[PDB]
């Protein structure tokens, strides 16, 4: 990846405490009894990327990334890079970025 | 137009992808023999012998000769073809220019 002096900042979140019913008389100690709760919601992320498109004059065709798996039974594994039988998402094989030949 | 010493044109071969349209350009060298000693013959094959009656034909020959550039692999290279068919889902021709030069006899 990309080494950075200033990376994207780290975003922290917590859900504020709500105390349970206090005693009648004043207690100077801090309050340890809370109402159990959790939070939920949506988050979106928008990236802007900069790419280089190239022109190489080699004659013969380059190699490229293609999906060669012969067949798959939906009763078990489903489609590669797709949800299998039990509902989990499976990533078949690792994918690097260097498929284009370019001379030194 | 220009005299013997100057050249009547220069080599151009490139393919540039400009957008929704692409331009291919190429240049080749040809040689034209003299056919039939400058004579028109008739030609025929009667169905009497050889292949059979279904093969009969009649026509003429001509001293003239012609360019046939119609195939795809004239205008593309195996790399540029690959670049086309993986990204793009359709193609149609738009227009063309053709030029012949540097004739010498």
């Amino acid at each position: 990846g990309f080494g950075l002096k200033h990376p994207p900042p780290m975003i922290l979140i917590k859900n504020t405490p709500v105390p349970a019913d206090p005693p009648t008389t004043f207690n100077p100690m801090p309050q340890t009894s809370f109402i159990t709760e959790y939070s939920t919601g949506q988050v979106t992320v928008e990236m802007l990327w900069e790419v280089q498109k190239e022109s190489s004059k080699r004659w013969n065709p380059e190699v490229q990334f293609t999906s060669n798996f012969g067949t798959s039974d939906p009763a078990v594994d489903g489609i590669p890079f797709g949800i299998n039988n039990l509902g989990t998402y499976v990533e078949s094989r690792p994918i690097g970025t260097r498929y284009i030949s370019k001379h030194l | 137009a220009e005299g013997v010493g100057n050249s009547s044109g220069d080599w151009h071969c490139d393919t540039k992808w400009m957008g929704d349209h692409v331009i291919t350009k190429s240049t080749r060298t040809w040689v034209l023999p003299t056919y039939g000693n400058h004579l028109y013959g008739p030609i025929n094959f009667d169905g009497t012998t050889g292949s059979g009656a279904n093969a009969a034909y009649a026509g003429y020959k001509t001293p003239w000769g012609y360019f046939d550039f119609n195939r795809f692999h004239c205008h593309f290279s195996p790399r540029d073809w690959q670049r086309l068919i993986n990204n793009h889902t359709g193609i149609r021709p738009k227009g063309l220019k053709i030029k012949v030069f540097n004739v010498q006899v």
